[PDB]
């Protein structure tokens, strides 16, 4: 069905977010999926949105908060750059070591009632 | 997703092999599940991206400059080579599957071997085959690939490149093995080089090659120990470069008409 | 094998290069030094029965080809191309050449692409209308309605729900209403009426272009004239009309002021982004002109003969839709010239 | 707005116009919108279900279907004041639809921040040639990414060999683990062992984001010392 379908379409793998897409606090990780569309769609202004987005617009990430709004516009930044933090940690080689030496999250280790 | 390409007269490549060059059994391995191999894995690594949309050979110039997308560099250049290996061996470009056509005699172009001797000092065909056959023995201690490439300057030579090295992109020959020791010689080869990708102002750090290749052999035990077996590699060596398929590589010269 | 031939040619072209570059230098050197010297040995000569057949054969030669003939009348690609010195490297032009040749051939080796969507093919290779499926639409983004806060109530019946803040179309009524437009717009193109395609969203003037150029239509991207319709006289009048038999094929019959000034009426209207083209929906219902139109949810499906149900505001959602119009013009106009032929 | 008439019927103006001879020829449209009639009843329709999760719409549970006590102790005798309010614009009103996938899909970007900054593309290609056996995660046509993690979980829950929802989702994240880990080894190795043949790079990422550092912060260098000398003269005053 038509239902089936939407719930598995792209735009239903982008969890609801409506924080603030201008955030002025501290800023520990990323909060908002970065949007990435290909030269060609982008010479389209297709995104894979609800809306085309504006010409003016030339990097090829953004974030959004919401499809349309009563304002008739998409809520969204032109801005993709929590990517190049961690590729830039990659290239650093620095493994991430715990402090309290607790067991590896990603481990499916066999714990006990320690 | 990228799929392996349907390659001409396939029913006899899978019965017969590449005749004087690899059994049925050894092109299998080079081709049919070797190029699966490669382009599954390149699939895999650039599905839900922009690569995905971008044919190996350019997906190879695009990554070329990436340190962190090496992996992605590797496959690509691993696909295109292969292919460019396969279709200088291969016993007609042609589909003579209806036409059951048993007579492909194919020779060296005038063109070619005129550049050859402008470009090896006079050295005929033949002479050159054997300093290619042992480039490739004393150059590649293992895995990788051996082209005769022409530059911008209209001149042929050899290259050499270790595992998944381009010939079209000198910053990604891999031709020196630095696991080794190098000579002062080729550490000039490689501070220069170093220089001339410092000196393009472009913030993507790439420069400009117009080398490309006119004859691929595939380097790789997944072509040739099947059928002759570690240490015969310049047995294997010598009967591609007399077996080649001269259709395809006298196209890759430019003419200019 | 034949390389030789275009040899004989290079050596001919050297030859030529040679023979202008020293008839420059001739005509740097003063007169005095040449022409007294010239004719004193001449002087000091005695023509020859040989020498005089040329005597008189150049002057011919040179009265037929030179004084008394006609200097005017009442490699096939890149014919322009300067090839440089075989010891000389590659020039600019000749490597843009060489990088052609490469990418014809080579640069494709190694893999096949599959399952990947192309934007421009949706303009080039759209679907027919019977091979459009629920996938198709949904891959497109036509189910992707407006904002629930923007909603125009009189679309409920197209909605299947809502689902991030906005309305989704039901892509189950699009099929069947793009389906029935389709037919129409086969229909009056198969009947020889004029189809015109009006979009005015940026980047709507490919699709609607290569639209109007398969149905033998018009099209409008830049502004709607309000009056258009109904004030033609005053806008249209001006501009060219011609004649055309069943084959499409101008008959070249000169037209009679009275027929070049007469109003040419669209027979059939399709709108890209009707909630900005009130004007012309509107002039289209005071002249009679049947319309088919994509309806947002936003938008009045009633000012419209033919809605389709979808979103209007992506480029592929509404060049997806204006391409299976238009091969279902291009389907009626080849039925239509077919017949003709037998 | 009003619905309009007079869009739908230029066929029977039209024949109007026919009929008394005041248009002499027929239209090229004339004929095949006579063949094929608009739809003209813009009505609003009912509905009875969501589509999304089955619920039914329209359905009131009589006092006779709850004859056990409540959660408070009390039986129900007799109907209360919402069912006793006409209930006909829920019928009307676009459902919501919702999807249980959507709240793991919150719950694993919670638990995995960095994974938002893996660019997602939401362009389509065709949905209708996805041929997916979710018996295992990876899958030729699409990337390793948050949703191969749902997908994953739906697929256990589905053929029952996990009963409670955080179980198979704990298992499909683990098999999320195992590829990330997998795929962060083979770039951190091809990329040594690319440079230990000589390859070489112009640009790396670190020195990408100095360069761009370097023009911003040039830049705010010029304004400071603009907006520091601005100040000592103001405030001379
Ligand atoms: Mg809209």
């Amino acid at each position: 069905t038509l239902a089936e379908l939407l719930g598995r379409s792209r735009i239903a793998q982008v969890a609801n977010n409506h924080k603030p897409l201008t955030y002025t606090g501290k800023k520990f990780h990323p909060t908002h999926q970065i949007i990435e569309t290909k030269p060609s769609t982008l010479y389209r202004q297709e995104w894979g949105l609800k809306s085309a987005i504006p010409s003016k617009i030339k990097s090829r990430y953004l974030v959004y908060n919401d499809l349309d709004t009563l304002e008739r516009i998409t809520t969204f930044e032109p801005r993709g750059g929590t990517q190049w933090n961690r590729l830039r940690f990659q290239e650093m080689g620095v493994p991430i070591v715990s402090n309290i030496g607790r067991q590896n999250p990603f481990f499916k280790y066999i714990s006990r009632p320690e | 997703i990228h799929v392996v390409p349907k390659l001409p007269n396939s029913k006899a490549l899978l019965q017969n092999g590449v005749p004087n060059i690899l059994s049925s059994s050894g092109f299998k391995t080079v081709w049919f599940d070797y190029q699966r191999y490669l382009c599954d894995k390149l699939t895999l690594a650039t599905a839900g991206q922009s690569l995905e949309s971008y044919y190996p050979f350019h997906i190879l110039l695009k990554t070329a400059g990436n340190p962190l997308q090496s992996n992605i560099f590797n496959l690509a250049s691993s696909i295109h080579n292969n292919h460019l290996f396969v279709e200088n061996i291969l016993p007609s470009a042609v589909e003579h599957g209806t036409n059951s056509n048993a007579v492909v005699k194919t020779e060296p172009s005038r063109l070619f071997l005129s550049k050859i001797k402008d470009s090896f000092n006079g050295s005929d065909w033949e002479v050159v085959k054997e300093e290619m056959i042992y480039r490739a023995e004393n150059e590649v201690l293992g895995q990788g690939w051996l082209f005769l490439v022409e530059n911008n300057e209209k001149k042929l030579f050899i290259l050499t490149s270790n595992n998944n090295g381009t010939p079209y992109y000198f910053p990604r020959n891999q031709s020196f093995d630095l696991n080794s020791a190098i000579s002062i010689d080729e550490f000039a080869t490689l501070k220069q080089m170093k220089e001339l990708i410092g000196k393009s102002t472009k913030l993507n750090g790439k420069v400009q090659d117009w080398t490309m290749p006119i004859i691929c052999v595939n380097l790789w035990d997944h072509a040739y120990l099947h059928d002759y077996g570690v240490g015969n590699r310049s047995k294997y060596v010598k009967n591609v470069l007399d077996n080649l398929n001269w259709s395809v590589v006298n196209n890759r010269i430019f003419s200019g008409i | 094998p034949n390389n030789n031939d275009e040899v004989m040619l290079l050596q001919q072209k050297l030859l030529y290069d040679e023979i202008r570059s020293e008839l420059k230098s001739l005509s740097q050197v003063p007169e005095d030094e040449i022409l007294p010297e010239l004719k004193k040995s001449l002087e000091q000569d005695k023509l020859s029965d040989k020498e005089q057949q040329l005597e008189a054969e150049l002057s011919d030669f040179f009265r037929n080809y030179a004084l008394l003939n006609k200097l005017f009348d009442s490699t096939k690609p890149y014919p322009n191309l300067i090839p440089s010195a075989n010891d000389k490297p590659y020039s600019s032009q000749e490597l843009f050449l060489r990088q052609l040749n490469h990418s014809m051939r080579t640069a494709k080796l190694g893999a096949t692409i599959s399952k990947v969507y192309y934007p421009h093919k949706d303009i080039f290779y759209p679907p027919l209308p019977e091979n459009i499926t629920v996938e198709s639409l949904m891959s497109a983004g036509v189910h992707l309605g407006q904002s629930t806060s923007l909603w125009r109530s009189s679309t409920q019946s197209y909605i299947y729900g809502e689902y991030k803040g906005i309305h989704i179309i039901d892509l189950n009524q699009t099929l069947s209403y793009l389906k029935r437009a389709a037919k129409v717009v086969e229909g009056v193109s198969e009947s020889g009426g004029i189809i015109l395609f009006l979009g005015t969203r940026q980047g709507q003037k490919r699709g609607l272009e290569e639209a109007a150029k398969k149905t033998h239509g018009y099209y409008v991207s830049t502004r709607w004239i309000p009056g258009t319709l109904t004030n033609s006289t005053e806008i249209s009048g001006i501009w060219e009309k011609q004649e055309i038999d069943s084959n499409d094929n101008p008959t070249e019959r000169a037209l009679s002021p009275n027929e070049t000034s007469k109003q040419v009426k669209p027979d059939l209207l399709v709108v890209l982004n009707p909630t900005e083209n009130r004007n012309a929906l509107l002039e289209a219902i005071k002249s009679r002109v049947p319309t088919i139109a994509i309806i947002d949810t936003d938008s009045e499906p009633s000012l419209v003969t033919y809605p389709i149900p979808g979103n209007d505001d992506s480029l592929r959602s509404v060049n997806f839709l204006l391409g299976v119009l238009a091969r279902a013009g291009q389907r009626g106009l080849q039925n239509r010239l077919a017949r003709n032929n037998e | 707005m009003k619905i309009q008439t007079n869009a739908v019927n230029v066929l029977q103006r039209t024949s109007a116009y026919l009929k008394s001879g005041l248009l002499k020829e027929t239209p090229a449209w004339y004929n095949v919108v006579a063949s094929i009639p608009p739809s003209t009843k813009f009505t609003r329709e009912p509905r009875f279900k969501n589509p999304s999760n089955g619920h039914i719409i329209g359905k009131l549970v009589d006092v006779t279907e709850q004859p056990h006590a409540n959660n408070k102790g009390l039986y129900k005798t007799r109907p209360n004041s919402s069912d006793k309010r006409v209930g006909v614009k829920r019928l009307y009103r676009p459902p919501k639809l919702t999807y249980v996938e959507d709240r793991l899909r919150s719950l694993f970007y919670k638990q995995h921040p960095w994974e938002l900054s893996r660019p997602k593309i939401l362009v389509e290609n065709e949905i209708g040639d996805e041929n997916y056996d979710w018996s295992h995660m990876l899958q030729i046509g699409r990337p390793l990414d948050g949703e191969s993690v749902i997908q994953r979980t739906m697929y256990l829950i589905k053929t029952k060999q996990y009963g409670d929802m955080v179980e198979a989702y704990d298992h499909a994240r683990y098999e999320f683990y195992a590829l990330r880990m997998q795929e962060e080894t083979e770039q951190q190795v091809a990329l040594e062992e690319a440079e230990m043949f000589g390859s070489l790079f112009g640009v790396s990422a670190i020195e990408h984001g100095i360069q761009k550092e370097q023009e911003v912060l040039d830049v705010w260098e010029k304004k400071v010392v603009e907006e520091t000398e601005l100040m000592a003269a103001r405030t001379s005053n």
